[PDB]
């Protein structure tokens, strides 16, 4: 759209402040941040009249920050997080007020404890050859489990080249103890072919995942490995057995 | 004080059908959007549309703004057009022209599957034989995949793949238990499946 965001993720414990911040289009004299919360339409937060904040939702706080000190980007600080502040954050731009152009958003989890933080496990599990026999077709099943928080992409990878024919992911990862605060998460996806492409020990199959987690200047003093962005993969050759 | 109101909150449509969102709001607006959100939660904009009609390949909208309505066509639906559409109206009533989202139309679009072929099958891990899944797949798209009432099976929900060149579409979920119990033949109990469903011996 031309309007930018960063970041794209963020994981943040809670009690603290994030600052995240937007790029609009140039010359566009009007900037508008909003919310949206799991499973809702988004709410607006404030709007931007070059530098001037001439309109904020009554029903958030202090403790929300917005400015835009050179009425080109701006930067929205949420002081104090808490649980209830992760959703994804918004903003928008428009030239002079009327059609509103929306950025890629901020995707923001505000978690208990930076303790909670898992990338995922990921396996691949190969073809049935019961699957085989009945329909000469072959489904690849990757799992990714155990990870926290849910901000990962999936891909497929074949002989070293991404695919999308023949592929689809869970759109929502599953919570594993949904009664549970910070729970961690599960995600599946199919990546099926033809029996004869299985079948042949020169073909090679990977499913990645990207895990955006922590970064370089977050405090980590936990005995366990540091949970930063990286990615996870699995993998299977063919093979005719 | 400005109101929308989206209908219908449900859709469910078949492959190729058409069909009419509305989105009614209860004052003169001065701008007035339509977005999809996909199921991955990314926000698009496909119309911006205070008055008058616009076109846009499939998708068509016109909004009657003395009647204060406004209409979204979706035309030869496609499983891609999945996912949530607002309606977004700012008031003529401040001058700062912040959109006010309505609660949207959920759509789902039905895979067209030519020949069901409903199956359970176990898939063993590349890595190790102790672990494995359960596939239900090649499941006609109208069929419903139940969560567990056991707390240690984990079951997804279902999703189509579309096999580009072999003009071929499927449906699967898959289940999955850390239970050395775990059985493909009882993982799905909580679906109503086809009375022919596939369940292989070995």
């Amino acid at each position: 759209t031309g309007v930018s965001q960063n970041p794209r993720h963020k994981i943040t414990k809670r009690g603290q402040n994030v600052t995240f911040r937007c790029d609009p289009i140039s010359e566009h004299n009007r900037l508008y941040w909003y919310r949206q919360t799991l499973g809702q339409g988004p709410e607006f937060l404030t709007y931007f009249q070059n530098e001037a904040q001439l309109e904020k939702s009554r029903l958030l706080s202090d403790r929300f920050s917005a400015e835009r000190p050179k009425g080109s980007f701006s930067t929205l600080e949420i002081q104090r997080t808490e649980q209830g502040d992760s959703a994804m954050y918004l903003c928008a731009s428009s030239l002079g007020g009327y059609e509103q152009y929306f950025g890629p958003g901020t995707r923001l989890t505000v978690t208990e404890d930076l303790k909670n933080v898992f990338p995922p496990e990921v396996a691949v599990f190969v073809p049935s050859e019961a699957e085989i026999s009945h329909t000469q077709k072959a489904t690849l099943v990757c799992l990714a489990t155990g990870f926290y928080p849910d901000h990962v992409e999936l891909s497929w990878w074949v002989n070293g080249k991404e695919v999308h024919s023949g592929v689809c992911t869970d759109p929502q990862p599953l919570k594993e103890q949904p009664a549970l605060n910070d729970s961690r998460y599960a995600l599946s996806s199919r990546l099926r072919v033809s029996a004869t492409f299985w079948q042949d020990p020169r073909n090679h199959f990977r499913c990645q995942v990207q895990f955006y987690g922590l970064s370089e200047n977050d405090e980590w003093t936990q005995d366990r490995a540091k949970p930063v962005t990286q990615i996870v993969s699995a993998e299977a050759w063919g093979r005719a057995d | 004080g400005i109101q929308v109101e989206q209908s219908p909150p449900d859709l469910i449509l078949q492959e190729g059908a058409n069909s009419t969102l509305r989105c009614n709001f209860s004052d003169s607006v001065n701008n007035l959007q339509w977005f999809h959100q996909n199921p991955w939660g990314q926000l698009i904009n496909l119309f911006y549309i205070p008055s008058g009609t616009k076109q846009n390949g499939r998708l068509s909208a016109t909004t009657v703004a003395t009647e204060r309505y406004s209409l979204l066509y979706i035309s030869s639906s496609q499983t891609t057009d999945s996912g949530v559409y607002f309606c977004a109206v700012d008031s003529a009533t401040s001058g700062t022209y912040k959109y006010i989202f309505g609660t949207g139309t959920r759509l789902k679009v039905l895979a067209n599957i030519q020949n069901p072929d409903p199956a359970v099958y176990q898939l063993r891990d590349s890595k190790s034989s102790d672990k494995s899944v359960c596939l239900f797949t090649d499941f006609d798209s109208q069929t419903n995949v139940s969560q567990s009432k056991d707390s240690d099976v984990y079951i997804t929900d279902k999703c189509v793949l579309d096999m580009r060149s072999m003009d071929f579409k499927s449906n699967s979920a898959v289940a999955w238990s850390n239970k050395s119990d775990f059985a493909c033949a009882n993982a799905f109990n909580n679906s109503i499946i086809p009375e022919d469903t596939f369940f292989p011996s070995p």
